[PDB]
């Protein structure tokens, strides 16, 4: 991935500042809301009906929890995504049939909800560079659908 | 479509905005070069440098249009027909392009208005945006 | 937007496709699996193997809606209307697919009727995929 | 650019029969017929009015000649696309400003034109692999923008 030092750095950087637990919520919480077709694939979460119903759910806020989770794990890994979610994509793919562009869409919700955190320190070039990484973990994950 | 709350919302958010409105549409159309250099493309004469000023203007004249976007609401198709020959006919922007900039637009209010970006107004700006963005877009073929 | 023109080359392209629209239908249908895996994932409950049933019939029922399509063109919303709630709101297909599926039939189309898919018939074809898509996706929201 | 043997052999013995006078001008024209807006780029190509006018003009058959041209040194090298397409790539970011997704119009079409030449001998697994190799091609004709 075309990830220079400088972006890497500030990537990595940044990212300490994250709370992982309450990010994860707010993220897969707004993919819900924003684009709600994708509750589809959560049915077993019980309410979403309003935007409180899911910003609020608690299996959502856990949910939310592992994706970011696994995302952390991938930026401790920027030099071989592929592997690292090379398991999570057959399952992604295989007994979950996610169509992979749903992946773009969490990952641009992603952008956007670190833009609400940060503020003004979410530069425009520190945003380059998570595109690049938001791009690089939806590829990877894209990479096994068959 | 856009509903009665979606437009009750894109409103309240539209005039937090203020008279940042220019300056935040620089700042949007900065961040979409910063991020998709392809977009550029349709920019070959313009000084795309951090700071410029060819930039800010024209960020300027996008706010407004989305300005005027919002006060016609009800009739966007026709307020903003002028700019979808400029976009679709002479311009010929694809598409994808919109979407880049409308996810720029999101990023650099999201960044300016902590709390005025819950949730329910995000859902609705994406969709006035995607809106405007049906628009402009439309006489493409 | 149909004109006048596209309408009539769609509606002689498709009564040359006649009774082959169908297996037209799971021809394409099959290479759009190949083609794309990705499309796969909305059809979990289907045997998606090389010519079969599911996808045999199934391509049988895309390819005689499409023909409501071509007889009822210059009103495609309302013919189309349940179609529409079928792909936004229940199936609830991403619009990237829908190009997809139109590439494909192109290609199917192109291949089997050597003679009639000139430059224009392929153009107004496009068009014509293009409006089935949208009022297809129309009602995401 | 997963190319399995059985289609970088697919995709071979295909070119092999291609009459690239013929293919090259009709992929090139049917791109300025369907897609009227990429009409622009060769204004300088002269009249391209009318179908007939676009299929039948000199300067849009040569160019399509050495378009295919191209295509041909990138199935020469798949396992290079990049290498192989960089300096066309900046050409076309830097001198000439195609926004690169009019390369997946250029390919579709071109797919589109190989199977209304070779009809019935295009079965579905040959088309699954052009897909590959004309998505390598845009995406090689990209990689150099900046
Ligand atoms: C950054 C992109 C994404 C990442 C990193 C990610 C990660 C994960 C992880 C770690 C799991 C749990 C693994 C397991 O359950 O064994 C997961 C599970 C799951 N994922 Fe994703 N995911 C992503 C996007 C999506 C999206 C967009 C969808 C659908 C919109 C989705 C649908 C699901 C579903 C249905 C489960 C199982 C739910 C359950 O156990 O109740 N994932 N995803
Ligand atoms: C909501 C989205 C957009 C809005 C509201 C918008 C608005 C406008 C307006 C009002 C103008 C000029 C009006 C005048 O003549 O003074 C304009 C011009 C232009 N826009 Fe758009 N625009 C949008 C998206 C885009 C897209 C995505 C691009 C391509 C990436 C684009 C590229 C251009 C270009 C090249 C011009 C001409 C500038 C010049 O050469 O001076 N715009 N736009
Ligand atoms: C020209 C574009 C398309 C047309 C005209 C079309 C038409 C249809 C029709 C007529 C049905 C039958 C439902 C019924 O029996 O009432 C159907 C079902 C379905 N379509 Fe489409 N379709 C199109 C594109 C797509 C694409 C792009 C997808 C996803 C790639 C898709 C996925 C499905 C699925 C999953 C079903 C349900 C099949 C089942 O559950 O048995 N369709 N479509
Ligand atoms: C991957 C697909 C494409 C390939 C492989 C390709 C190839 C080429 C080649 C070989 C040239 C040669 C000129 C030289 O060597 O000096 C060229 C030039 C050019 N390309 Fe592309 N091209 C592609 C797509 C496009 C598309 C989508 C556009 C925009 C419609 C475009 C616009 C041009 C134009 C306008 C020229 C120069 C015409 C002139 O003034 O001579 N090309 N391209």
């Amino acid at each position: 991935m075309h990830l220079t030092p400088e972006e890497k750095s500030a990537v990595t950087a940044l990212w300490g500042k994250v709370n992982v637990d309450e990010v994860g919520g707010e993220a897969l919480g707004r993919l819900l809301v924003v684009y709600p077709h994708t509750q589809r694939f959560f049915e077993s979460f019980g309410d979403l009906s309003t935007p409180d119903a899911v910003m609020g759910n608690p299996k959502v806020k856990a949910h939310g929890k592992k994706v970011l989770g696994a995302f952390s794990d991938g930026l401790a890994h920027l030099d071989n995504l592929k592997g690292t979610f090379a398991t999570l994509s057959e399952l992604h793919c295989d007994k979950l049939h996610v169509d992979p562009e749903n992946f773009r869409l969490l990952g641009n919700v992603l952008v956007c909800v670190l833009a609400h955190h940060f503020g003004k320190e979410f530069t425009p070039p520190v945003q380059a560079a998570y595109q690049k990484v938001v791009a690089g973990v939806a590829n990877a994950l894209a990479h096994k659908y068959h | 479509v856009l509903s009665p709350a979606d437009k009750t919302n894109v409103k309240a958010a539209w005039g937090k905005v203020g008279a940042h409105a220019g300056e935040y549409g620089a700042e949007a159309l900065e961040r979409m070069f910063l991020s998709f250099p392809t977009t550029k493309t349709y920019f070959p004469h313009f000084d795309l440098s951090h700071g410029s000023a060819q930039v800010k203007g024209h960020g300027k004249k996008v706010a407004d249009a989305l300005t005027n976007a919002v006060a016609h609401v009800d009739d966007m198709p026709n307020a903003l027909s002028a700019l979808s020959d400029l976009h679709a006919h002479k311009l010929r922007v694809d598409p994808v392009n919109f979407k880049l900039l409308s996810h720029c637009l999101l990023v650099t209010l999201a960044a300016h208005l902590p709390a005025e970006f819950t949730p329910a107004v995000h859902a609705s700006l994406d969709k006035f945006l995607a809106s405007v963005s049906t628009v402009l877009t439309s006489k493409y073929r």
